[PDB]
Order: C-alpha cells, then sequence, then structure tokens
DNA sequence: GCTTGACAAGGCCCGTCCGTTATGGTATAATGGGAGCTGTCACGGATGCA
DNA sequence: TGCATCCGTGAGTCGAGGGACCATAACGGACGGGCCTTGTCAAGC
RNA sequence: UCGA
C-alpha cells in the first residue's frame, strides 16, 4: 500500500528482517574479527605498493584468488548481517532524545553510524551480549550528534558539559539554601569568576527565527522591526559635501602646500601615504614635510580665510 | 543564496535573529556530508538506501517546503520559508516588495473640514 | 545598466557552477560550501568553510580580511594569501553565489509533483 | 454580580479542577516493578506570594504562588515510605478584580465557546439522490466516531480514513449476533448484513487491522481499538459527555466519566437507523444547548493535562536507569516542563489576551467577552455566514447588539445582564413563573438551561401587568419552538424578569434604545468603552440607573464592609473602626498608570464622622462619580449647521470647554531603558556624555538619570548613557578635519533615552531597579531605570468625540464664546451639532435624551428612565412634553417651552445679533472623549531607518517609518498621466542605495539629475530566481551582440 | 631656505603558555513513533472504478 | 467511456497597538623581548 | 485585537 510517512516506510523495513539468536553473534563476531585482520594487512601493505593494492594478496601466502574473494564476500556479508539485524535497537535508543535539537529521522541514521563502530571493536572472547556493548555506541553517536549539528551558531562539546555542570550545582545549592538564591554562589563552587559564567549564560541561549509572529495574529513579523548595519544617506551626502568645502580652503594655498596635505592623509588616491615615500619623489630630504605640514595645520587653526570649517566639529 | 539575503543579526537580549533558509541550507550539508560517510566505509546498503531517501526529502523541501511530503518545522510549531514560499504568496516578494514599496518623504494625519478655502488647496500642519 | 529582454531556462550543471566557481590567483577554486557551520560562538567572526564564509562571498567589513593584517583601503583588488579573502568592499556578498556539490542526484521537486508533472 | 465567569470558575479550579489532575496522573509504576510513586492531591499547600499586587506591575514580574504537594514514595519489595513535599510549578493567582498579572501587565482570560460533546445527527444531501443520515459522537478528548447511512440500507462506520462497515466494529468490541437484534427494527439491518460477511469475535479484529494499518495479529487488533476509545489518559467523554449521552439516547446508566461503554454505541447505531422510519430529531450545531463555554477552570485544566505528561516520561527515565536504592522523591519530579506549560498558556495563548483598561465599564466587558476563535474552536477562514448570524435560542443568553464591527463581525459576542453558566457549561437565563394568567413574582426564578424551546411558552418584559391581580393584556406575544406567536395570557408558563435582559451591560447604558436604529446602537455601545476617565466627571441627567452596579463589579471603587464609623479621611487613605486590632486601612492610589496610558485616580467621598453601610462608596474611581459612573459631561448642543464647520459628521466646539477644564484628561507614558552588557566594554549610565553641553544637563543630578517633577520637553535627555565602540575605521576627510584644531575623538558612543516627537509632560516616578537590592533583572543587563512622565492634555483640534448614540465626529474648530450662538436669556452654545446625520441613521434617541437632559438641567432633578416601555405615545413624547411644560411654569424660566413648537426656541446669533429665521433644538447632551487624539496619528519621515533585506524605508510611527504605497495607489497613477512620479516613488524613495544618495544631494546642491537606477527589490528576485534552478537573466539585442547584462556587478 | 644627530613610540615578527577544542572511548541487559485532523466554499484537473 | 472522489488553487486596502561523562593530544589567541620603522625636538648650516 |  502507497504511504506518505518516511518513518512508517523505514520501520516497515526493519520489521522484515529476523533478529539473531545469542549463538549467531559469536558466529558473525568470528567473519568481523577476520576481516579485521584482513584490513589491517592491506593498511600496512599500501605505504609500499604505490596505494593500489588490488591484486596483492598477502593471505594467500586460478583456486586461490577465487577462494580470497569468496572469504572476503563472506566477511563483508557477515558485517552487513549484524548492523542490519540490530536496527530495532537503535529505534528504542533514539526514541528518547527526539525531543531536544533533531528530528526523529535523523536520530536513526546517526546512531547507525555507532553501531557500524559497534560492530568493529565488539569482543566476542569476553562474554558479553552485543545487545549490551552496542547501547554504549549508539548512545555516544546520538549526543555526538546534538552536540556537533541542531544548532544554527553551534557550540562546542565541552561546552555542553559546563552548561550540565552549572545545574547540577544550582540544584545542590537549592537544597542546602532553600530560598533567596543568587549568582555569586553558583561561581564560588565552580572555581570560575563572575565574568565567565556570563559568557555561559549567553551562549546557551537558543536562536530565534525572522518570521516569526510577533502578535497575535500573522499579520507582522520579527524582521519587520530590526534595522540594517548600514549608515544612513543623510551622513552619505554630507560627506560628499565635507570636500566641497575642505578643497575650497586647499586651493587658496601655495601649490605645493597643497600637494603636502593631500597624498599624506589619502585625498584624491584612496590609499594613505608615510612621510618616508613623499620625500623619496622629492629632491628633499627628511625634517622638510613634517615642517610644511606644521606650518600648513598653524595656519588653518587662525581665524582668517577659514570662517567656513568652524562647525564642522562633531 | 547570498548570506544578506538570509541575514543573521543579534538582537539587544544577546540572542541571534535567524532565518528559516539557514535551517533548510544545514539539512542539506549535514545529511551529504554523511552519505559521503556511508559511502567510504562501505555502510550496509539499508542504511546507504535511507540516506539517500532524506537527501531527497531535504532538497524538496528546501525548495517547496509541503509540496509533497509533510512540512518540516523548527524550534516554534510553525512552517518554515523555504525557496518558493517569499514570491507566491500575498506576503511574497512580488506582491509586498515589487508592486508595492514603503517610500520615503511621506506621513499622514487626519483630516478636518476646512470651509473659507479654495479647491486645489489643503491644509497642512 | 540597461537591458532589453528577459530570458528564463532550466539551469544546467554547468551553469550552476559557473555561479559558483570563481577565478582566484591560486591553483584552485574556493567557492564551495562543504561545512554547515555559520559563524563562531566565542567571536562574531565566520568560519573559513560554510554558509558564511568570506571566502566565498566576500569580506564582512569594508576593506578588511578575515585573518587580519589587510585592514587598510590602499590594498584594493587582491588576495591575501595567508587566509584567501579578497580585500574589497562589503556589498560583494549579496551578489556572489556558492554552490553545494552532492554525492546523489536528486529529482526537482517543481518538476515531479508539478501540474501537469512534466517529470512523468 | 456581574463577574461570575471568572470568579467560580477559578474558584472550582482550586478545589476541584487541581484535585482530578493529580488524581488521574497517580499513580505511576517502574519497567520492572521495583518502586511506585503516588502523590496526594488533596493536600497540596499554595503558600504565600513574593511580592504585592502593585509592587508586581512595576517590578517587570508575576502575581504567582508556589505550588508543593506531599509525595510519598513507597517500594513494591523492601518496606519503606519516602514522604517529602516536592515543588511542582508557578501558578498565577487571579487578583480580587478577576484578572492575572503577567510579565507586569493586567491580563485576561477570554471565556471561549465550543461545541459540547455528545452525539449528534444530520440529514445531508451530498448529490441529486436518495436521503442519508449521518452521525457524530463527539468526546470531550479522543477519537471521533462518524456513522454514515448511504443508500440501499448501508450503515457504515469511519473511525479521517477510508470507511468500514457497521458489523466490524460491533463485533470486535465484543457482542453477540442475539445481542445486537434484540435492543435494535431488525428488517433495516439485514441489507447490511448481507453484502458484510458475517464475522465472529475473532474474525473481526484481523481485517480491521488490515483496513487501519496497512502483517495482521490476532493482538495487535486488539492494542489498536483499545487505545482509541477504552483506554485510560487517551479518551475522555468528560462530565457533560456523560450528561449528552443519557439524554439524547435515553440511557440507564450513569457516572461512567472514563471509558466509552460499548452499549452506548449500539444505541447510537438505533437511533441512527430509526431515522429513516421518521422518527427522532435531527440536532442542530449553532443552537445553544448544543454548544458549551468554558472558563479558567477548563482551560487550566488541559494545560497541566499536557504539562503531567511530559513528566511522566521523565519520571519513567530516572527509576530505570539508576538501579540503586536511597533516593530522594524531591529528585524524581522536574518542574520545568511544567512551569513552561503554565508560562505558555498565560503569555504566549491566543486566549489570553491584552486587557482594555480605559475606562471601567471596557474592564467589565473584556471579561465578559463569548469569543468562538481558539486552539480548539474555530478559524477566520472556515467562518461562515451561519455562525455569524443570529440564532433564536440567543435570546436572553448573547448580547445581539455589541458586537466588533469589520473582520470579526459575529464571532467575538459579549454575555447578557442577567445571563449565567452552570457547573455543566450552559447559559441559563432566569424567569417568573406564571400561574393561571398571573405573574408570581414573590420567589425565586427558575433559571431555565435553553429547555423552554419545546417545551415551554415564555413572554419577554414588556406586557402590561396589574399589582397581583391578572394581566392587563388579552393578547401576549410569546416564543415557542424558535417561532413568535399571540397566545392566550392563561397559556403561557414564563415570563421575562427584565426588559435589559436581552442586551448587555454596555448596551443598558443606552437611554431610548428602542428609540434608536440596532445599527447605530452597536456603535453607541463600542464608542463608550473607548471614553477617556476625565480630570472631574460628572454623572448623566438622562441615565437609566444601572450605572451604580457597574462601577461597584468593576473593582475599583472602594467600598465599606464593616458598618462602622469613619475616623480620618486624607487624600491616601481612609481610617473607620468595626463595631455590632479595629482600625483598619483602605488604601488609596493616586495617579497610577494604565494599560491604555490612561489614569487610575481614586478620589476620597467620605467625611470623618459618618455611619456606613455595607455596600456604600468610600472612594469613586477616575471615570466614575459619586455612586454611579460618569463617562462624560452635560453640556449645551444645538442642531443647527454653521459655515461649513459641521458638514460631513464634524463637532463644532466653544472655547468654553478649554478653559473650564472640560473634557481634559492625564495620561502617563512610561519610557523604558537599560544598561546592557557589550562585550566590548560594560555600558554605565554618566552624566558627562560627549557632544552634549549645558543646555540638557540641567535636570541630572550627577548620576545620569532625571530627577522628579521636571518639566520635560521633546528632545530632551531623561537617561544619559554611553557605549564603546572599536570600530577605529575613520576615514581621510575626517582624519584631516581632527588634525586641525585637535579634539581627538572618544571610544565612546552617545546612547542616551530621549523624549520622541510632539511628547512633553512632568516626570512623577524615576524608580530605578538595579541588582543587590532585593529584584531580579533579565540577563545582559547591569541596571534598569523605568520613567513615568504625565501630561495634562486639553481638548483641541482634531481629537474624536461622540455621544451613546453613534454620533461620532472630530472637533474641526474651536470658536470663542462671542461667536457661538446664545439662548435668549444670554447663554451661549457649546457644540452646535449637524441635524443632516440624524434622519439618515435614524438617531432618534439622541434627540429624546438631549430634550430631556434640558427638562432636568432648569429643575435640578437627575431623572431614570429604564429602558423598553408603559403606555405607547404616552411615556415618551409626553413624558419629555410633559416635563418640559413643568420647567416652563417657572415665574423666571417662560421662555423654555413653545406652544407653537415644542421642542424648540429661539436661538440669537453670536455674531450679528439677529436671531435666525426658523426656531432650532437645544437641549443638554451627554458628549463622550474617545482614544483617538490628534496626537497619537501625527507622523512624519523625511528619511530614517531602512530594511535588513529589500533596503526599504520601514513602517510604524515608533521607529520612524514610511508610508505605503500599495498596488491600488499604483493602479490610480498608471490611470493618469504620472510616469515619472510613479518612477521617482520606486526608485529614489525606496529601495536603491545609489539611487537615494544622489536624490538627496540634488535637492541640497540644487541641481536634480534624471535616470535612476536599478531598484534593489529586482536584484533580490533575480537572485531568488537563480537559486530556485532557473537560468534566468537579462540580455541586449544590439546588433550582431547578444550579452547577458550584469545588474548586480 | 634646508640639514643632521638624538630620544623615545610603536608596529610586526618570533619564541613559549595555557585555556580552548576536536576526537575516541565506556562491556549485566536493553531490539517498530508519536500527535493531531474530524464546522469553509467554489472551480479545475487527475485519477479510478466500474 | 462516463461517473465519484480527492487534491491544489484563490478568498480587500492602509494605520495603531504589543511582543552523560572522562582522558588525551592537537590547535590558537595572548604575552613578551628583539628589530627596524616612524614621528618629533633643538640648533647649525 | 482596535480604527476607516
Ligand atoms: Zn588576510
Amino acid at each position: 500500500p502507497y504511504t506518505e510517512d518516511s518513518i512508517r516506510i523505514y520501520l516497515q523495513e526493519i520489521g522484515r528482517i529476523r533478529l539473531l539468536r545469542a549463538e549467531e553473534e559469536i558466529e558473525l563476531a568470528r567473519q568481523i574479527a577476520d576481516l579485521l585482520e584482513l584490513e589491517l594487512i592491506r593498511d600496512n601493505l599500501t605505504l609500499q605498493l604505490e596505494r593500489q593494492p588490488s591484486e596483492l594478496e598477502w593471505g594467500k601466502q586460478n583456486k586461490n584468488f577465487a577462494a580470497f574473494r569468496r572469504r572476503l564476500f563472506l566477511d563483508r556479508r557477515a558485517k552487513d548481517k549484524m548492523v542490519q539485524s540490530n536496527l530495532r535497537l537503535v529505534v528504542s535508543i533514539a526514541k528518547k532524545y527526539m525531543n531536544r535539537g533533531l528530528s526523529f529521522q535523523d536520530l536513526i541514521q546517526e546512531g547507525s553510524l555507532g553501531l557500524i563502530r559497534a560492530a568493529e571493536k565488539f569482543d566476542h572472547e569476553k562474554g558479553y551480549k552485543f545487545s549490551t556493548y552496542a547501547t554504549w555506541w549508539i548512545r555516544q553517536a546520538i549526543t555526538r550528534a546534538i552536540a556537533d549539528q541542531s544548532r544554527t551558531i553551534r557550540l562546542p562539546v565541552h561546552l555542553y558539559e559546563t552548561i550540565s555542570r552549572i545545574k547540577k550545582t544550582t540544584k545542590l545549592l537549592s537544597q542546602e539554601m532553600r530560598r533567596k538564591p543568587t549568582e555569586e554562589e553558583i561561581a564560588e563552587k565552580m572555581e570560575m569568576t563572575i565574568e565567565k559564567l556570563r559568557f555561559i549564560a549567553k551562549s546557551a541561549q537558543l536562536p530565534i527565527s525572522l518570521e516569526t509572529p510577533i502578535g497575535k495574529e500573522e499579520d507582522s513579523r520579527l524582521g519587520d522591526f530590526i534595522e540594517a548595519d548600514g549608515e544612513t544617506p543623510e551622513d552619505e551626502v554630507s560627506k560628499n559635501l565635507l570636500r566641497e568645502d575642505l578643497e575650497n580652503v586647499l586651493d587658496t594655498l601655495s601649490p605645493r602646500e597643497r600637494d603636502v596635505l593631500r597624498l599624506r592623509y589619502g585625498l584624491d588616491d584612496g590609499r594613505m601615504k608615510t612621510l618616508e615615500e613623499i620625500g623619496q619623489i622629492f629632491n628633499v630630504t627628511r625634517e622638510r614635510i613634517r615642517q610644511i605640514e606644521a606650518k600648513a595645520l598653524r595656519k588653518l587653526r587662525h581665524p582668517n580665510r577659514n570662517s567656513i570649517l568652524k562647525e564642522y566639529i562633531r | 543564496i547570498p548570506p544578506d539575503l538570509r541575514p543573521m543579526v543579534q538582537l539587544d537580549g544577546g540572542r541571534f535573529a535567524t532565518s528559516d533558509l539557514n535551517d533548510l541550507y544545514r539539512r542539506v550539508i549535514n545529511r551529504n556530508n554523511r552519505l559521503a560517510r556511508l559511502q567510504e566505509i562501505l555502510a550496509p546498503e539499508i542504511i546507504v538506501r535511507n540516506e539517500k531517501r532524506m537527501l531527497q526529502e531535504a532538497v524538496d523541501a528546501l525548495i517547496d517546503n509541503g509540496r509533497r511530503g509533510r512540512t518540516v518545522v523548527g524550534a516554534n510549531n510553525r512552517a518554515l520559508k523555504s525557496l518558493s514560499d517569499i514570491i507566491e504568496g500575498k506576503q511574497g516578494r512580488f506582491r509586498q516588495n515589487l508592486l508595492g514599496k514603503r517610500v520615503d518623504y511621506s506621513g499622514r494625519s487626519v483630516i478636518v473640514v476646512g470651509p473659507n478655502l479654495k479647491i486645489y488647496q489643503c491644509g497642512l500642519p | 545598466p540597461r537591458f532589453d529582454y528577459v530570458k528564463i531556462a532550466i539551469a544546467s550543471p554547468e551553469r550552476i557552477r559557473q555561479w559558483g566557481e570563481r577565478t582566484l590567483p591560486n591553483g584552485t577554486v574556493v567557492g564551495e560550501v562543504t561545512k554547515p557551520e555559520t559563524i563562531n560562538y566565542r567571536t562574531l567572526k565566520p568560519e573559513m568553510d560554510g554558509l558564511f564564509c568570506e571566502k566565498i562571498f566576500g569580506p564582512s567589513k569594508d576593506w578588511e580580511c578575515w585573518c587580519g593584517k589587510y585592514k587598510r583601503v590602499r590594498h584594493r583588488g587582491i588576495v591575501c594569501e595567508r587566509c584567501g579573502v579578497e580585500v574589497t568592499e562589503s556589498r560583494v556578498r549579496r551578489h556572489r553565489m556558492g554552490y553545494i556539490k552532492l554525492a546523489a542526484p536528486v529529482t526537482h521537486v517543481w518538476y515531479l509533483k508539478g501540474i501537469p508533472s512534466y517529470l512523468s | 454580580d456581574l463577574i461570575e465567569i471568572q470568579h467560580a470558575s477559578f474558584h472550582w479550579f482550586l478545589e476541584e479542577g487541581l484535585i482530578e489532575e493529580l488524581n488521574s496522573f497517580s499513580p505511576i509504576s517502574d519497567y520492572t516493578g521495583k518502586l511506585e510513586l503516588h502523590f496526594l492531591g488533596k493536600d497540596y499547600k499554595l503558600k504565600q506570594p513574593k511580592y504585592d499586587v502593585d509592587e508586581s506591575k512595576r517590578r517587570d514580574a508575576s502575581y504567582s504562588v508556589q505550588m508543593y504537594v506531599p509525595t510519598r514514595l513507597i517500594n513494591k519489595e523492601t518496606g519503606e515510605i519516602k514522604e517529602q513535599e516536592v515543588f511542582i510549578g508557578d501558578l498565577p493567582l487571579m487578583t480580587e478584580r478577576g484578572t492575572f498579572i503577567i510579565n507586569g501587565a493586567e491580563r485576561v482570560i477570554v471565556n471561549q465557546i465550543v461545541r459540547s460533546p455528545g452525539v449528534y445527527y444530520k440529514k445531508e444531501l451530498d448529490k441529486n439522490g436518495r436521503r442519508t443520515y449521518s452521525a457524530s459522537l463527539i468526546p470531550n478528548r479522543g477519537a471521533w466516531l462518524k456513522f454514515e447511512t448511504d443508500k440501499n440500507g448501508l450503515v457504515y462506520v469511519r473511525i479521517k480514513t477510508r470507511k468500514l462497515s457497521a458489523q466490524v466494529l460491533l463485533k470486535a468490541i465484543g457482542l453477540s449476533d442475539n445481542e445486537i437484534l434484540d435492543s435494535l427494527h431488525p428488517e433495516f439491518y439485514q441489507k447490511t448484513l448481507d453484502k458484510e460477511g458475517n464475522p465472529t469475535e475473532e474474525e473481526a479484529l484481523v481485517e480491521l487491522y488490515k483496513k487501519l494499518r496497512p502483517p495482521p495479529t490476532v493482538s495487535g487488533g486488539q492494542q489498536l481499538l483499545e487505545s482509541r476509545f477504552f483506554d485510560p489518559k487517551r479518551y475522555d467523554l468528560g462530565r457533560v459527555g456523560r450528561y449528552k449521552l443519557n439524554k439524547k439516547l435515553r440511557l440507564n446508566e450513569a457516572d461512567t466519566t472514563r471509558v466509552l461503554t460499548p452499549q452506548d454505541i449500539l444505541a447510537a447505531i438505533n437511533y441512527l437507523i430509526n431515522l429513516e422510519f421518521d422518527v427522532g430529531t435531527t440536532d442542530d450545531i449553532d443552537h445553544l444547548g448544543n454548544r458549551r463555554v468554558r472558563s479558567v477552570g477548563e482551560l487550566l485544566q488541559n494545560q497541566i493535562r499536557v504539562g503531567l505528561n511530559r513528566l511522566e516520561r521523565i519520571i519513567r527515565e530516572r527509576m530505570t536507569v539508576s538501579e540503586s536504592d536511597a533516593l530522594t522523591p524531591a529528585s524524581l519530579v522536574n518542574p520545568k516542563p511544567l512551569v513552561a506549560a503554565i508560562k505558555e498558556f498565560f503569555g504566549s495563548s491566543q486566549l489570553s489576551q491584552f486587557m482594555d483598561q480605559t475606562n471601567p465599564l471596557a474592564e467589565l466587558t473584556h471579561k465578559r467577552r463569548i469569543s468562538a476563535l481558539g486552539p480548539g474552536g474555530l478559524t477566520r477562514e472556515r467562518a461562515g455566514f451561519a455562525v455569524r448570524d443570529i440564532h433564536p435560542s440567543h435570546h436572553g443568553r448573547i448580547c445581539p447588539v455589541e458586537t466588533p464591527e469589520g473582520p470579526n463581525a459575529g464571532l467575538i459576542g459579549s454575555l447578557a445582564t442577567c445571563a449565567r453558566v452552570n457547573d455543566y457549561g450552559f447559559i441559563e437565563t432566569p424567569y417568573f413563573r406564571v400561574e393561571s394568567g398571573r405573574v408570581r413574582k414573590d420567589l425565586d426564578p427558575v433559571y431555565l438551561t435553553a429547555d423552554e424551546e419545546d417545551d415551554m411558552r415564555v413572554a419577554p418584559g414588556d406586557i402590561p401587568t396589574d399589582e397581583e391581580g391578572n394581566i392587563i393584556g388579552e393578547s401576549v406575544p410569546i416564543r415557542y419552538r424558535q417561532e413568535f406567536s399571540t397566545t392566550s395570557p392563561e397559556q403561557v408558563d414564563y415570563v421575562a424578569v427584565s426588559p435589559v435582559q436581552i442586551i448587555s451591560v454596555a448596551t443598558s447604558m443606552i437611554p431610548f434604545l428602542e428609540h434608536d436604529d440596532a445599527n447605530r446602537a452597536l456603535m453607541g455601545s463600542n464608542m463608550q468603552r473607548q471614553a477617556v476617565p476625565l480630570l472631574r466627571p460628572e454623572r448623566p441627567l438622562v441615565g437609566t440607573g444601572l450605572e451604580a452596579q457597574a462601577a461597584r463589579d468593576s473593582g475599583m471603587v472602594i467600598v465599606s464592609r464593616t458598618h462602622g464609623i469613619v475616623t480620618y479621611v486624607d487624600a491616601t487613605e481612609i481610617r473607620v473602626q468595626p463595631h455590632s486590632g479595629e482600625e483598619i486601612v483602605y488604601p488609596i492610589q493616586k495617579y497610577q498608570r494604565s494599560n491604555q496610558d490612561t489614569c487610575l485616580n481614586q478620589r476620597p467621598l467620605v467625611y470623618a464622622g459618618e455611619d456606613v453601610v455595607p455596600g456604600q462608596v468610600l472612594a469613586d474611581g477616575s471615570a466614575t462619580e459619586g455612586g454611579e459612573l460618569a463617562l462624560g459631561q452635560n453640556i449645551l448642543v444645538a442642531y443647527m449647521p454653521w459655515e461649513g464647520y459641521n458638514y460631513e459628521d464634524a463637532i463644532l466646539i466653544s472655547e468654553r470647554l478649554v478653559y473650564d477644564d472640560v473634557y481634559t484628561s492625564i495620561h502617563i507614558e512610561k519610557f523604558e531603558i537599560e544598561a546592557r552588557q557589550t562585550k566590548l566594554g560594560p555600558e554605565e549610565i554618566t552624566r558627562e556624555i560627549p557632544n552634549v553641553g549645558e543646555d540638557a544637563l540641567r535636570n541630572l543630578d550627577e548620576h545620569g538619570i532625571i530627577r522628579i517633577g521636571a518639566w520635560v520637553e521633546s528632545g530632551d535627555i531623561l537617561v544619559g548613557k554611553v557605549t564603546p565602540k572599536g570600530e577605529a575605521d575613520q576615514p581621510p576627510e575626517e582624519k584631516l578635519l581632527r588634525a586641525i584644531f585637535g579634539e581627538k575623538a572618544r571610544d565612546v558612543r552617545d546612547n542616551s533615552l530621549r523624549v520622541p516627537n510632539g511628547e512633553k509632560g512632568r516626570v512623577v516616578d524615576v524608580r530605578v531597579f538595579t541588582r543587590e537590592k532585593g529584584d531580579e533583572l533579565p540577563p545582559g543587563a547591569n541596571m534598569v531605570v523605568r520613567i513615568y512622565v504625565a501630561q495634562k492634555r486639553k481638548i483641541q483640534v482634531g481629537d474624536k468625540m461622540a455621544g451613546r448614540h453613534g454620533n461620532k465626529g472630530i472637533i474641526s474648530r474651536i470658536l470663542p464664546i462671542e461667536d457661538m450662538p446664545y439662548l435668549p436669556d444670554g447663554r451661549p452654545i457649546d457644540i452646535a451639532l449637524n441635524p443632516l446625520g440624524v434622519p439618515s441613521r435614524m438617531n432618534v434617541g439622541q434627540v429624546f435624551e438631549c430634550l430631556l437632559g434640558w427638562a432636568g438641567e432648569n429643575l435640578g432633578v437627575r431623572f431614570k428612565i429604564t429602558p423598553f416601555d408603559m403606555y405607547g405615545e404616552e411615556a415618551s413624547r409626553d413624558t419629555v412634553h410633559g416635563l418640559l411644560e413643568e420647567a416652563s411654569q417657572r415665574p423666571n424660566k417662560d421662555w423654555v417651552f413653545n406652544e407653537n413648537h415644542p421642542g424648540k426656541i429661539q436661538v440669537f446669533d453670536g455674531r450679528t445679533g439677529e436671531p435666525f429665521d426658523r426656531p432650532i433644538t437645544v437641549g443638554q447632551a451627554y458628549m463622550l472623549k474617545l482614544v483617538h487624539l490628534v496626537d497619537d496619528k501625527i507622523h512624519a519621515r523625511s528619511t530614517g531607518p531602512y530594511s535588513l533585506v529589500t533596503q526599504q524605508p520601514l513602517g510604524g510611527k515608533a521607529q520612524q517609518g514610511g508610508q505605503r504605497f500599495g498596488e491600488m495607489e499604483v493602479w490610480a497613477l498608471e490611470a493618469y498621466g504620472a510616469a515619472y512620479i510613479l518612477q521617482e516613488l520606486l526608485t529614489v524613495k525606496s529601495d536603491d542605495m545609489q539611487g537615494r544618495n544622489e536624490a538627496l544631494n540634488a535637492i541640497v546642491k540644487g541641481k536634480s539629475i534624471p535616470r535612476p537606477g536599478t531598484p534593489e527589490s529586482f536584484k533580490v528576485l533575480m537572485r531568488e530566481l537563480q537559486s530556485l534552478g532557473l537560468d534566468i537573466a537579462a540580455h541586449k539585442v544590439q546588433l550582431s551582440e547578444d550579452g547577458e547584462s550584469a545588474d548586480a556587478e
């Protein structure tokens, strides 16, 4: 029958597979352990065979090459059988995590990555069941997925342990001090300053959406009240009127005196130049460009032919 | 899309005001990096088939959210704004930002009746 | 500028990557989004691979790159050899488009679920 | 009491609603069965609050209490009882006025009307064919049972999914073939038993699972059907669902309330089959007997139910991972999912609305609103013509007049005056018993719960009765089965108790309601809830008499309770002594801020040494006079057209209303600033701010904050705040300008709180809330300063004034007293209204009101006239003209009444002194002053902020927004020849970062330039269509060149 | 109209220091998910069902 | 090849308001001394 | 929610 729920489709393919017995988990682990030594030989041989060990078979050292491919196909089918049959354990673990940051679809795919890693590190010589050891790896891959994903401005893994450490100490101080909580008692038992605890509370805030309804209806959003990070045209127009008046008092000076003040601060070129680069294009050495600018800035401070540069002080 | 068309600003309280396009872009790359991870370690084919199905649903929800499958949500239980849902509606880019704009050098006030005046003349405070 | 007519067509995969890959004075192009990270939580600066990256879309501030040492108006039109961010204006970020290379093909939802389903 | 749907609902929640939710949640078990957790709900604490009622409004907090229950944690194997009180959640309490305080703002909970749970049948014609009967068994919470009946005798059961046969559900619940046909006519059931097979008890659960969940399992079919209708905590009929099942289907069993009885499903099929045999009643969806209302006691019961279910998942996830003993029961209960469930209902839900506190009439009306919207009600698009009309069962329960016009026309109703809601959620109306043509007005009423339709004959309160003898009239108009008829007075059963029983408490303040139109009475009831409290109110002369009851029930009137002697009265408190710790203090609030920027001032009324009674006014409110309510003033009116100043609903007032402080209100605004924590450096409030001299640093006390009692004007500085900056990106022009005169720029930036445009007043409260003082602060804030500025606003040109009959208008001219017309005694005329708006809108009651108030002006008697009479034509015309003749019998007043023209006198012109040609109707009108003042409508913008994405100007008065030039405004200029005005309004005024700079530079320089560039909104759409996978570009059609144009670059 | 020794000021550059951060691991046994839709009216295609 | 049923598409314009845990190694900004680079002061050519 |  046709259906639209993709979670119902994946749960039907899980239930169509028969579960393994207690003796079949030991049998499949021996071929996976035989696959561990087969890939370790290839990882040791790829450093001296120009990274192309397609026909270099060190395990055999027409009938031996066909039996090597039969053992390689049967060992990869055993790792194919252990992860595929234990997919009901991933659903029983990820159903307790589908409320914090992620949906139910992304948790089974991240939990299946831990089931693959649990199949390689499963040691059947210890005697424990596969469901005991794989629970530690499915829960690890799910918790690492919320620490790395499900947040726009993401936080590191060690920061999630710092927020959980404050929540255990605040609950600890609530039992000793029943009333009147404060923020200085939490920073004393954590051995941290009072300025680092403000950084934890600011980084733990969830981001808000720009298209959320800020009212009781869908008439307005949050983006209608947020300004842009740009300058108003009132400051960009008067910046152009500043050029018409700053160059007016420069044309009344000497042509040598006007050339010093323009190239120094960055006029008519878009780049700021130092005092030594003006002295290398001229035939006059240092201590002249400084006293020319000391003379140019002295005559502009006097109240004579500079009455328009008076109300420009901001 | 360019990043200024999906702006990320910070409010006065310290929270960030993100857009719904950033949450739909992140669902594509997170399911694309998982598909490249499963195809490298020789994953079981029931996991690679399920990973490619969620990659098909992540792009289709990014283009037109709620067209084929179920509408995905975020933190709030409203519908996420996809690429097609910003041009077709009444609050889209056509009917709210192109055919009609908010103009400068404008204002409004209440009106009172002015007698002892003429036509083509209005009272302005 | 001034144009005369607007034409719309189906974007080929060689056309979408034409908007993504941009010429940079190096061996390879860097205009591809590979990570889902947007910015940092400690400082308000983006990362070197992501949806808000400065090596792909341009510098966040005017005449200032991501790593440092180029924060003047003297350097115009050059790319920093240490970081890779072109020192230009901040208005170029709203004109550059990146691309995401997929590992599996995905059908377009407008051609499949549309009316009258031109894919079928 | 007029507020009983809020007080009795929250009282039921504190003793019956909270106990029932905790008893159904307990007990819980683990996966193995080691320990069990059960609560003791009937012994909770409900401890004292933290802050006061007035303190929580200014501290930005909520008037809430902490909830603690005793919890016994027992263990199955080892005998141990761990008794410990665990914190549950924060519950906001209801105040003495019937409201809640959430985040310092007063809020109400609007009562929502929904459908009652039960079985409802409906005859439906899907096409031009046979008659089909449907059914719908609606529960209080759970899945629905929809039984349908097709042609040729086929009854089906639909449980959203595809339909299925009636024998599939009737056999899967557990039944035999002989237990169905004995209580069913069974000849109609043979047509649906032929083409359905004949399943056994186990041959129906498999086929039910194959169509609902498409391998079948014998254990999967039982767990699917039991979880829908037979499982606890997943299906609830409610206390009212069991009552409607035993009434419609006439069942013998009762008091089940938890599980759906399978015998009730057989009775719903039997009632559906008999509808084809022409017996049985088809229910109505718009009937008030099938529509219930719920309130705070019911809406809070659903929020704790969905809050305790989230707590059940954590309580079962902590008793399984921790396999060790010796754990406290206070750590098993996490209050975080239940605190966020109550805070979402009071602050983030749609049904918790912002309280209107303009006058005491709007506060009383907002607590009695009956709205049909909410999470589980209706939708704005799903509302049709039948749900917005008036049902005949609304007679006396819902007010047919008072409803808001516009979008919510009919969806938001109002409760009537004598209406009352019982414990089941149905509206009741009182009625007097009539025995043998005699109204038995001696005992208590009956309070019929809308059961008088098909059984009783009900007469309204308008028939002429005698003094205990009989009824005077021979033909009594009644209503029987939603139809009006006139029968004998000996055949009636009940009669109404009041003529104002139909209208609400706001419509009853309109005198002569029977003479006004129903469309203008709708507007007169809405304008009365918008009248501002004046400085010195005055009681109306033509009042209806119900203003005294609405003032005491508003909660803003101090009443006596002790029957004692008043000792000390001042402007702050009233001290009396109780008699048959004997000195109580009644506090009096002075100029408190309301929600709608009005005042809540209380004035003392009693004197020292006066006997009081329980129920006596000790101190009246702001919009309340002595005893009764007072929303306006009684001043002279004249219905005469002036020289175009009252042309189209305009008002001409005199200058006497200005200098006598008439219609003068006090508005208190509140400003807000906060010293937040910037990551570059902490912000602090200083006085030495840059680039501001002594012109604005006169009212600061060397702390950056203003003092109390300082007159602030537009453009001042209330709180001087600085903000550190780290830009260091100075342009070469500013580096040269600073190097000349010195004065190097500091690292701070002025972010001081300033007064907006058109705002002034006197500062009255400069309360500062900082840390280490005993109050909680939001994170990212060092000092919170709150400034309250009060101003005294007089009546001006442009303000919107109205009366009690819908005669609204805007003042256009204030004339002096020598230019206004004057009466023949020399008294001038205050208002010169226009008589043209009277006969076109049927506003006849406003002419009866002014002509009766003018009779009460010359006599000084303050008439109280109840609406809806008495003898016809002898109670309205001869009452007014008869009392105007008594005022003319005085020896000093002979010009008041005339024999030729009764309701008219001769009025003289004020400018020329000559009398007018025709006599003019004068009188004492009662006008109100609305909240739509001229100060709140002024907005202008040259160049301000811009949008984030489209780079367009924003919109809003409080953020310097621009007016929107929408699509209907483009079509007017496109129909004109204005092509250059259309290109200017779209390019250089909006969405162009380059064109706005050159257009502003052209006006200052004096040389305008043509040819603006490409707007920004088109380039945003170009990049959005390229991200959709569409290769869209712009080209050039020039000679032998087809190249794409770069609009962005 | 210019020129030279002298005195500090400060930006990069290159080492280490320690907070910050990415990565891998833990062995009783544990094995198919929840949360709403059920009161809108009209028109135009698209299946599908005989 | 015509008749039912289901799904997708529309449904007025402006303004105001309020609103799990731990161990270990790699990575990177901060701090400090050394090295030219750059601005400034008093006479003397 | 409220004004036209
Ligand atoms: Zn750089």
